[PDB]
């Protein structure tokens, strides 16, 4: 059933409606107020879901105000490049790819966008913050070549860009650095991403560094996109956070890229019902102008309930046949909507127009949203998929010489590209002194210039701490701390620094008092403009349990630099497991972006966070984190080390060097001694190892590596080889494990790469010896055997906490994942038995005197 | 055409049309009275 | 004056009662949500701060309150106790108190009157426990006398074998837990793809699930994750009246949380259910013509709810109740302790029993529990219970006497278990109420019982022998998926699983064959017998339903099978912590990253040249991974994958094999070839050289460019060559760290030699993927060369020919041969200018930024 009765419907919806009519809105509240107030005999309720027709009736459609024709030509050239560029990388025949059909449908809703509403960077601010659906990437550059931004040698090496005069097959900033600015094409990132970026936008104008209120953040997408739990699930966020400067623009064409949606359904319905459920201002541009008288005349009411009934998979099949289908299978389904159009002729039928494809319901849609106060806009424009393309949308026919798919688009859009010239798959241009070149530039003008385009670089010059500001971190601790205290005392050091106090972004997913951060609560605030020191100039951004989230809120901070020329240093803190786990292509995201920030891994290391477990102990985070190109890890085991990195990293990044990098910190949650800082040890602890000490020893000589929590223990193994076994050593701090692994491949392929020169010799093997060497890490054993090749010594074992977590005492776990002093030991000694400098019998007695289970299973096992 | 639901429930029951019925309500609004006036001289035409 | 018009408003009123008369209520509502969504375009403009089931349509509680009561007080402190006695310990432990005593009761009625453990029809309720609240499961279950008080004592020191894991943990307690939690927002997704699941069996007639119920038990603060509310359309589209919200309301500063859930959830197409005010309202409520209680509670927000759990009974009655001379009216014969006992919905059995049985009641929708409670019930202004180690007892004094626990005075300090012996009223109702249920949960099935008569390797034969034509690794793995859909055995139990472009994939020829799942009513099947789950763009949705089906095995023992394909940079990196999340419930299936390699998905770019998923895959202890580069290794790797998982030997284990979109020429299998694939290497040919011998191993797509190389050293500069097929790296490093570690635990014996010290020489060796170089140099430790070179694609994806970017990422034929020349160069085998000729020879810009930093 699912309508009841439809006409009793009508009667209800038509009374509201002439309500309006009779000074209403105020009126029609005092009515349906006590209309709901005598539903004390029945019920009440929140879905509300309107009519399957345009949100903005043409009564209160705002004047067009451009040039329509002269806009129908440009766009018409703009369609043209963008086929011409996709089509001549296909005739290579090289697997290159590339999109048209979707750019097709969604050309207008930018084309609009472009001519009347997209501010460019400007001087007062960063303009409007553009998300593009990446698979529309050359229609963007068909128009920026039309602008003269792009030539025709960068078309003709669309998705060719290794030898540098080509272009991105779609938004990296990575790869263009001036032209591209936010990553898209991996679905579900744009939309969230965009939602902390608006947020963002307003915690920067609250806290009085920018004036951001000019600046609006659109998101592009698809209704297939949609399906990404990213998509909504943070849309909340913008109505809690009132995010009046973001708009959601959503491209239904009814169809993903295996099928439709929803088909027994309707996709346009159920964006409307969740959107508006969550608080959003939702604008269906559903129908096109040729519908409005049709709508209009009708009283019966049975074209909307038509409309409201029919679902996807109807319309999908409705635009794949033709007028005279649509006359029966839609219109003939009630005698009042087949007298509608029963004097129309099947292509008078078949030219009724979606929404999406006309500018007059397009501009109402974008000019409502920009008025619209208090809570996020979402646009929900209706759009045909493959639209002008003729079925063929198999265009690639041009391998088999076959233009009759070429000559219908030529055709449909009424290209100024003759018969003959067709094969040559020519690109079109506005010459100066022509009508479109003159408008084309003259609408760019008016919006401050072109977009999309990007600062790499900031303009202003930071006046940095120095190493020696952080000071008393580089002398002995007076008390046992953890390296998660020293990383808080570090951002005081900076919260003191006059130039960069204010530009300090720290974030964090709920759970501070679990990083000792709630002392910088009551110092610095947390931002809460809506809802102690809460308020709109609260500098700390909490996210609640919400790692991509507060991720987002990361990158949007971490390229500010670019964005807005306001550089700003993200600190995010969280639990390390949590990380590059969860939102791992978030990570890989802010790479694209050129993100300069610190991620604070908090809580790491697989034994350190003892009793909590299988899905908590992280001992494989640095494993992730060196996918990265431009993620620079570090696992520091002392509070001085924290300091030198944090120092390096901020003078990097924000120093004048200005480095397209991001760092990476693992900090822990267990207290023990932490000593002063060894003279000169700074460029080691920058690099990835220094020698801590060296103890003498009489029976034979080894080298012991460790970093984090488990360095401390190789230093207990050191004493016990030392004072039990004489067995002397030279002892390591390994700061990075992974720098040391990329600086050593760095040298490799140098000596590979020039046969004719001495070899290069890596920072490792300049630092170590020959001498047998053991590490140990709460890391698995990869994170230290990385360094293998590079390690100078003919033995180099590696103890390391492979396998899941599991709840015990911290001495337990090291015990169980072998990597404590007692394992240590047993490692070292094996090796010098081996070489015969100990016997055999030694290791056998050390492995039952430190009560080693030699038969335990292999703890990736257990 | 403006008329209360109830107004608009009783002119689907007796098949009358409030497109050719004038309103001397509030602000032009169909009333019961109106309607019967309508059904009154439509009677007349026999 | 009063207003304007009157009788407009009594023909607007009239006519809502002349509807409740043409069967109102249902139709009622559907005009009124109607008439507000075309108000709103007009510019005007939730349900009531109430229990949504009102006292009139409550059903009677069929429990004893009073023995439930004594029993739940029993699990209630058992649960501190054990809390309690690890924290004695100041060894790190943790543990939760204050999450279990807001939603105690919740559970407690589910466990007395809902939960169905596994039985003789079903596998049962699949219940997602909250994480934090695990002392209080363990606590049920020790009064169930599953769990003894030395387990209870080893709560979180698990180690040595005697303990109890923090949180729900299959790998860990594979006879207890049954679905991982903790780590928030998985949960909530996991459980929407759990109960789809359970519907596709149903309609597929595999197995009669009806009977079954997901329950997914969430903190109002979880669903601030993306992952908690991102796919709840999802309940509503596949009409999952399998499924139950329970959102523990104890967030939002100025606004609701519980409006904000409500709004969303009923926007989603679910069904809405409020529990928030106790039994002892009823009377005030009732009692209220006014509708002025109804609108106090309404206008009262989250924060001054808060600020009247920490005064009096005084204050509520003159800040509340004395707001309005109505509900002042309400209360004026109340007492103070009469007005501070009113309950919050939550902690009240009778309101918690009517929204899980009209739960139960509800079809076609998904249904949402907003249960309102109190954070840290019942533990004063501990909320601090640090203060047992400071010796203070006064807030363990106040729980026992709050939930009248029989302990002394003199017995508290020794943080006593309650224990309800044979014979007792408790532990007779106790087990009454769980026999009827069918026993107890949670508890787990780690094996299947019945035998598959799985394909044998002989079965793929086709692919085991040349192909006539150049084809791909992922034509191979739907061929492979053709072969096993011939078996009788388990045809009908593959869940090929698809994350939208099936086209790209190669699946559209299966389409047609089993079909597409679509439970709903509308050239190829799509209807609810339909095989294939067809999953949109939404790789977290699929890895949900890939986990569900991988688990079903145990959940419902029914062995299902499934195979995800989808963009392999779209899965360890996008979906990563379902990934260790499946390790954790023992997942058995397999993942197929299609479209791998840097270099070989050529044309995309940055977001989707993936040359690191091994590099995270390895990371997961019970993922087997592979990157084979021939069809009949793809046949030998997924035939063995099927046995180990779906055999006998039912090994808690799943596979990663990554497959190319790249046809090339794909031989043979050498004869007894089956191990070294299995195990990770085996020498392909010996190139016959007499100027210098190296070895070269290559995997995927980069292998044909690696051969490639050993014929240009061979015919170009007369050096021989073992060309070495690499199936798995990691597996290879894995077994090089177990005889490693090994060795070093027996250092009175021989030393074991890793498998690729046996298959491999001391001739210099060069390995070359299409994945970053610790992919191949992760081995380096076990090759038993002097040199050891790898080549890999370090360094973001870019868009290019896939020759152009094999150049950039200097892994093609001409780089393996400059590292193959340069090593014997310095062996002092061949001349230094002899590489040096080669590099401009093959056009090497020695000098171009380390790809890595370009």
């Amino acid at each position: 059933p699912n309508d009841v009765d439809p006409i009793e419907t009508r009667d209800w919806l038509q009374a509201i409606e002439s309500v309006i009519r009779e000074e209403g809105v105020e009126r029609a509240q005092y009515l349906i107020d006590q209309l709901l107030a005598e539903a004390r005999k029945g019920g009440v309720n929140v879905t509300g879901i309107s009519n399957y027709i345009n949100t903005i009736p043409v009564e209160e459609q705002p004047e067009y105000p451009g040039n329509l024709e002269l806009e129908r030509r440009i766009r018409s050239a703009i369609r043209w490049n963008a086929i011409m560029t996709v089509l001549r990388a296909s005739k290579k025949d090289l697997e290159l790819g590339g999109h048209m059909a979707s750019f097709q449908s969604s050309a207008t809703i930018y084309d609009v966008c472009f001519n009347h509403f997209f501010r460019a960077r400007n001087e007062q601010d960063g303009g409007d913050l553009v998300y593009f659906q990446g698979h529309i990437s050359p229609g963007v550059y068909a128009r920026a070549f039309l602008e003269g931004r792009l030539t025709q040698e960068q078309l003709d090496n669309f998705r060719q860009e290794v030898h540098g005069n080509g272009l991105s097959s779609y938004p990296h900033p990575k790869l263009m650095p001036e032209f591209w600015q936010f990553p898209t094409v991996s679905m579900g990132l744009g939309p969230i991403g965009a939602i902390y970026q608006a947020k963002f936008l307003k915690y920067l104008e609250h806290r009085g560094l920018k004036d951001t209120s000019k600046q609006t953040v659109y998101a592009f997408l698809g209704d297939g996109e949609m399906d990404e739990p990213e998509s909504k699930g943070a849309i909340t966020i913008a109505t809690r956070e009132k995010l009046d400067n973001l708009v959601f623009v959503i491209n239904c064409n009814l169809q993903r890229l295996d099928g439709p949606v929803t088909g027994n359904g309707k996709i346009i319905n159920e964006l409307e019902g969740i959107f508006e459920g969550a608080g959003w201002n939702v604008i269906k541009v559903m129908w096109g102008s040729r519908w409005d008288e049709l709508l209009r005349k009708d009283t019966s009411g049975k074209l909307i309930q038509l409309m409201n009934e029919t679902v996807d998979g109807d319309y999908q099949t409705f635009k794949s046949k033709d007028g005279a289908y649509v006359r029966e299978h839609f219109f003939g389904k009630y005698p009042e909507t087949a007298a509608l159009v029963a004097d129309w002729t099947d292509e008078q039928i078949w030219a009724l127009n979606r929404g999406g494809h006309d500018p007059k319901k397009i501009y109402a849609a974008f000019k409502k949203a920009q008025e619209t106060k208090g809570k996020a806009t979402v646009i929900l424009a209706h759009t045909i998929k493959g639209y002008g393309m003729g079925d063929a949308a198999i265009a690639h026919q041009v391998k088999k010489m076959n233009m009759d798919g070429v000559r219908h688009i030529r055709d449909r859009f009424n290209v100024p590209v003759s018969d003959a010239d067709i094969e040559k798959l020519p690109y079109i241009t506005f010459p100066e002194g022509s009508e479109e070149h003159t408008y084309l530039h003259a609408q760019r003008q008016k919006l401050h210039g072109y977009l999309p385009s990007r600062q790499p670089n900031f303009t202003e010059k930071l006046e940095l701490p120095s190493l020696q500001d952080f000071g008393a971190l580089l002398e002995e601790q007076s008390k046992e701390i953890s390296t998660t205290i020293a990383f808080v005392r570090a951002l005081n050091v900076m919260l003191k620094n006059k130039s960069i106090k204010d530009r300090l972004v720290p974030i964090i997913a709920d759970e501070a008092r679990t990083f000792g951060m709630e002392g910088l609560f009551r110092q610095i605030g947390i931002y809460s403009p809506n809802g102690y020191k809460e308020d709109e100039k609260g500098q700390i951004l909490q996210e609640g349990i919400n790692e991509l989230g507060a991720g987002c809120s990361w990158l949007a901070a971490a390229t500010s630099y670019s964005t807005n020329n306001l550089p700003m240093i993200p600190f995010y803190i969280y639990y390390s497991m949590f990380g590059f786990q969860r939102i791992g292509d978030l990570c890989w995201a802010a790479g694209d972006q050129q993100a300069r920030g610190f991620l604070i891994g908090g809580t790491s290391g697989r034994t350190t966070l003892n009793g909590e477990g299988l899905q908590h102990e992280d001992g494989h985070s640095h494993i992730q984190s060196l996918t990265i190109p431009n993620c620079i890890s570090y696992d520091p085991a002392y509070a001085y080390e924290v300091a030198v990195i944090m120092h390096d990293g901020l003078e990097r990044m924000y120093g004048e060097k200005q480095e397209n990098v991001y760092y990476y910190i693992t900090t822990l949650n267990e207290n023990y001694h932490m000593p002063a800082m060894p003279e000169g040890a700074e460029e080691g602890i920058r690099k990835g190892i220094y020698k801590l000490e060296t103890i003498e020893g009489s029976k034979g000589k080894v080298q012991l590596l460790g970093s984090g929590s488990i360095l401390r223990h190789v230093r207990e193994a050191a004493e016990i080889l030392a004072k039990d076994y004489g067995v002397g050593s030279d002892v390591y701090s390994v700061t990075s494990f992974t720098e040391l692994a990329r600086d050593g491949q760095d040298c490799e392929r140098w000596n590979m790469l020039h046969p004719l020169e001495t070899p290069r010799v890596p920072y490792i093997a300049q630092v170590m010896n020959d001498a047998p060497a053991v590490a140990s890490t709460d890391y698995m054993k990869l994170f230290a055997e990385q360094v293998r090749t590079y390690v100078p010594a003919d033995d180099y074992r590696v103890l390391g906490t492979d396998g899941f977590g599991r709840s015990d005492s911290r001495e337990n776990l090291r015990h169980h994942f072998e990597v404590d002093a007692s394992y240590v030991v047993v490692a070292a000694l094996g090796e010098l038995a081996k070489r015969g400098e100990i016997d055999k019998k030694v290791v056998a007695d050390a492995i039952a005197k430190f009560n080693i289970d030699a038969d335990k299973v292999n703890p990736r096992l257990a | 055409v403006h008329a209360t639901p109830l107004i608009r429930r009783l002119a689907r029951e007796f098949g009358v049309n409030l497109a050719k019925v004038k309103g001397t309500g509030r602000k032009g609004r169909i009333l019961r009275e109106d309607v019967q006036a309508y059904v009154k001289e439509a009677i007349k035409r026999a």
